[PDB]
RNA sequence: UACGUCCCUCUCCAAACGAGAGAACAUGCAUGGGCUGGCAUGAGCGGGGGGCUCGUCCCGAGGCGCUGAACCUUGAGGCCUCAUGCUCAGGGACACA
RNA sequence: GUGAGAUUGUGAAGGGAUCUCGCAGGUAUCGUGAGGGAAGUAUGGGGUAGUACGAGAGGAACUCCCAUGCCGUGCCUCUAGUUUCUGGGGUUUGUCGAACGGCAAGUGCCCCGAAGCCAUCGCACGGUGGUUCUCGGCUGAACGCCUCUAAGCCAGAAGCCAAUCCCAAGACCAGAUGCCCAC
RNA sequence: AAAGAUUAUCCGUAAGCGGACGUGCGAGCGGUGGGUGUACGGUACGCUCACC
RNA sequence: CGACGUCGCUUUUUGAUCCUUCGAUGUCGGCUCUUCCUAACCUAGCGCCGCAGAAGACGCUAAGGGUUGGAUUGUUCACC
RNA sequence: UAAUGAGAUUCCCUCUGUCCCGAGUUACUAUCUAGCGAAACGACAGUCAAGGGAACGGACUUGAAGGGCUAAGCGGGGAA
RNA sequence: AGCAAAGAUCUAACGGAGAUAUACUCAACAUGCAACGUUGGAUACUGGAGCGGGGAAGGAUUUCGUGCCAACGGCACUCGU
């Protein structure tokens, strides 16, 4: 298949691993959002930015490189 | 008075008695029907369960909604070191049954074969197969070998060979047994003179799993269920649990019978042993007969997925270790926990349905971790997410300091 | 094998003393909270008892204080512990009596510590 | 008489207790290392709303840096022999009028 | 005959007779399979086909694929659930003088959480032969023709019986075997 | 269940037919011993003790 | 299909009785769970029709398997 | 008839393991040991099918089973 | 059957007959276990509507020291109303 990357943390979501999700306010480009953990979906529900969480790829590309 | 509404009864009544298995190993109670027009070949092989994982493959099924589309199927990994043949038995038909004529032995038996005869091998005299070894090459014993080989050719209709799992090539730390698992494998194909010549030729020689099965076939898996102790009626039989305000308890069967017949029946569900039962579970499609890591350092690599990786996941199969030998990979689940010996036997079902004739090509084998959530497929991918960490930058500081 | 290719000397003397870490979390996992410090004394008496081949094991209040210093359910994950084997027999016994006095070694970090014989 | 079996000891595919699978100087057990995962950046030290003192120096939640740090990781029982410790003629009972 | 015991109601060392049974098996593995159990059952779609049939209105079916409901046996890769790994952290009140480390609140509470267990809340699998009922027939008389029946045959139900499947020699297996002993 | 079921080595089929250590010293089929490579790591195959 | 008649089967109704129990057989309906029976609603084969097809009436062999979710009612029943 | 009610009833909102449909964890039991140690109950006892019988037998008639002894359950019988 | 409410005990030294109790050719584990009191130490609890300190009613020597363990204190006791 293909390796989707997570919406919150941009982890690697290899086939048969994550859990996809589609909200009522859906984007035309990303209708369905792929998540790798429940911890990724939990920080998506409380509406945290992907940056300011130190273990996501958004943080590690703006602070540490 | 009749039962007011109808449900189908709980539990298949043909798997009674639901008592513990008499032996831990899978044992075939019936081999496939002997086609004497075929070529002589073995019919079963013992493998050990080594966790499970999932794959990705595209589907050739014309008419289906998933035709030429990729599915994710769960597969179970079963490690298969080769079995060494040590004997040849032969059985003759009687109106009572099927009587054993005799057994020849191999003239050379393994330490772990004749370990099966001892409850304590290391604190023993270890002199089993020691007078048979020296009588077999006397004048009278070379006669008696050929005496009972001829008695196979006269009386036997069923020729079987005796193999054992060869556990020292299974370099596994958690399968703690050191004596070998012994079973009989039936020869099917040809006449009895053509079976014995295949039984003589592979005697004191190891037989490998890809000489018994092919890559995209099915098989039966005789195996013993994972044990769960004494369980009550809701866990064991699947009865409905009673309403919350019930006195003395919920997880019970309310009525265990009428006034008359004034006895409890065998059909009424009761509590007792759940698990550790023998099951045969036909039509387990095989997807990959693997090859040892000494031959193949790249086992899970596909044509369509060129990542150089083995079948063993990151951090090993949980509770098992590493698959160090040949392996078969079957679609779905097999009855039993990891580390348990299981018997792959050739099918008795007609293998003519179009689901079972289907040739399998894979596209992906999940080699991610089974501890936690699997995220990386190789350790090369975790060293590219994570750069040099702290423990790496002080190991690189000791390596410059020397 | 590997146990045959060992550089095995005779017995160690009757007064030997060694330091060892005992990972206590592997012995106290899902035990009831009101007895994790009572039966962590027993898991130390059994640890050094099948190690020094003794039935008399003495806890030597530095060690009793250490496994109880966080209450009955806050037993630490590890203790670095000092075994000392001795010999003292009541006059008239047909067999020789060994005892073990186990005490605390404070280390402040349990990483990189293996079993060593002291004195 | 011997082969042996069983108990005690160890392991957990088994398990209410028995029984079972095993092992019995064996990477067997113990601790450590590495892996694998979990959480989410440790103690300590150093350079922001405002507010004291006589440009400077102190009080101040928070923040930033060392720091994907610190800790935990098999244990009713994850992985690797990756290193070292520990064993020093295993002990009892039957087999045996 | 040879070994081993006992003759215990009134003191003791002796040794007569008599009675009781011991005098051959033990241990370990691979199988047999009588007998008993017993299971899978339904549905929709595709096309066949807008065809057969019919004035038109209307309107089929089998092979053959694809799925699914109910049930059954498992399983834990995924997803979901569960956490006394009180694992890591966060937070409140009290309390060790403060930080540190914690602790108390029958697991303080909140978030994430391995492993294990587990859900039609996920996943995998669920197969052969005959006998013969209804019945339709074939030859064929009784009854010089006729007739499925009287003799005899054919085909044949989700029934019934076996195969597979589960337990299995109090089904007492001179079934086979490894090693000791005893003849 | 074997076929002397009347004495006695087996093999293979009934008519046939293959050979079977010779006399304490020998030999033969053999279980375990010393040194320089072969088949799918360590077990086999080359070149002192029992039995005939 | 079948009046007038007539011969009967059934013991899931009720009446009639008073045999057993009053030094006690716990007296309804749900819920649960298993099994049985056939007078067969669905499913397997069928015959026959005032059976063209489609739906269906009647019958035969068969009880192997299946036979629900609800509103009201304490309800069996009833009723949507 | 406002206010009041551990009063009787009905609907709606929120709410949820009441349910679909169950699963998993905890403390305490059960369970195993050490010490201690009862009661209810007890004609005798205790495997069934049919027949008959005071017309629902553990014992009688004819059949069908049944080697002995145990541990944990369990609620069909003992018209317990 | 049970002796399952009222969180809970651990440690060392002494005391005590209550031990460290062994027919050989045995180094110890695998052949004397369990349980008692006191002081020290650790850990808890009650939490001032207290398992705190005094009175009535009721009891009438249960008070106190010293000995002591037959029976009693439903387990135990070297302790004891
Ligand atoms: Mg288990
Ligand atoms: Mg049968
Ligand atoms: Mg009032
Ligand atoms: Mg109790
Ligand atoms: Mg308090
Ligand atoms: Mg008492």
């Amino acid at each position: 298949m293909r390796t989707i990357e997570c919406e919150f943390s941009h982890f690697a979501v290899h086939p048969g691993h994550g859990r996809r999700y589609v909200p009522f306010a859906f984007l035309s480009t990303k209708p369905v959002l792929t998540f790798s953990r429940p911890k990724c979906f939990a920080l998506y529900m409380r509406k945290k930015n992907p940056r300011f969480i130190p273990w996501t790829r958004t943080y590690r590309r703006i602070h540490r490189k | 008075s009749h039962c007011k509404f109808e449900h189908p009864r709980h539990g298949h009544l043909g798997f009674l008695p639901r008592k513990r298995s008499r032996q831990i190993r899978g044992r075939a109670r019936a081999f496939p029907k002997d086609d004497a027009t075929q070529k002589p070949h073995l019919t079963s092989f013992m493998v050990f369960k080594a966790g499970m994982t999932h794959i990705v493959r595209d589907v050739d099924r014309p008419g289906s909604k998933v035709n030429k589309k990729e599915v994710v199927e769960p597969v179970t990994i079963l490690e298969a070191p080769p079995m060494v043949i040590v004997g040849i038995v032969g059985y003759r038909q009687t109106p009572v049954g099927l009587k054993t004529i005799g057994t020849v032995w191999a003239h050379h038996t393994s330490v772990e074969f004749r370990r099966r005869y001892y409850k304590n091998w290391k604190q023993s005299a270890q002199l089993a197969f020691s007078r048979q070894k020296q009588f077999a090459n006397t004048k009278e014993g070379k006669v008696a070998e050929a005496r009972t080989l001829n008695a196979f050719a006269k009386k036997a209709s069923v020729i079987r060979v005796i193999a054992h799992t060869q556990l020292r090539k299974l370099r596994n730390h958690r399968v703690g047994v050191k004596k070998a698992h012994v079973q009989e494998i039936q020869i099917n194909g040809g006449n009895v003179a053509a079976k014995i010549a295949l039984a003589k030729s592979l005697l004191e020689k190891e037989v490998r799993v890809d000489s018994v099965f092919q890559q995209s076939e099915a098989c039966d898996v005789c195996s013993v269920t994972k044990g769960h102790g004494t369980e009550g009626v809701v866990k064991r039989w699947g009865v409905a649990c009673l309403p919350r305000k019930t006195h003395r308890g919920l997880r019970k069967v309310a009525c265990i019978g009428a006034w008359h017949p004034a006895r409890v029946m065998y059909t009424v569900a009761r509590a007792g042993q759940h698990g550790y039962h023998h099951r045969t579970q036909l039509n387990k499609k095989i997807y990959q007969i693997g090859r040892s890591v000494a031959v193949e350092p790249n086992q899970a690599t596909t044509t369509y997925d060129l990542t150089a990786k083995t079948i063993t996941p990151m951090g090993g199969f949980v509770g098992y270790g590493t698959v160090r030998n040949d392996y078969v990979m079957l679609k779905g689940s097999v009855s039993g926990p990891r580390r348990r010996v299981m018997t792959l036997r050739r099918p008795m079902a007609p293998q003519t349905s179009r689901h079972l004739k289907e040739k399998i090509v894979l596209k992906f084998i999940d080699t991610s971790s089974k501890i936690g959530h699997g995220r990386f497929q190789t350790k090369k991918e975790k060293n590219q997410w994570f750069g040099p960490l702290k423990k790496d930058r002080i190991r690189r500081e000791e390596r410059l300091r020397k | 094998t590997r146990a045959s290719l060992r550089k095995r000397t005779g017995r160690k003397p009757d007064a030997v003393s060694m330091e060892a870490t005992i990972h206590l979390s592997k012995l106290l996992k899902k035990k009831t909270f009101s007895k994790r410090a009572p039966l962590a004394i027993k898991r130390i008496k059994a640890f050094v008892g099948r190690l020094m081949k003794t039935k008399d094991n003495r806890i030597d209040a530095s060690l009793n204080t250490y496994i109880w210093h966080k209450g009955v359910k806050g037993v630490p994950g590890r203790v670095r512990v000092l075994i000392q084997r001795k010999s003292e027999t009541t006059e008239g016994n047909k067999h020789k009596h060994f005892y073990t006095v186990i005490s605390n070694v404070p280390v402040a970090s349990f990483k990189g510590l293996t079993t060593k014989t002291v004195e």
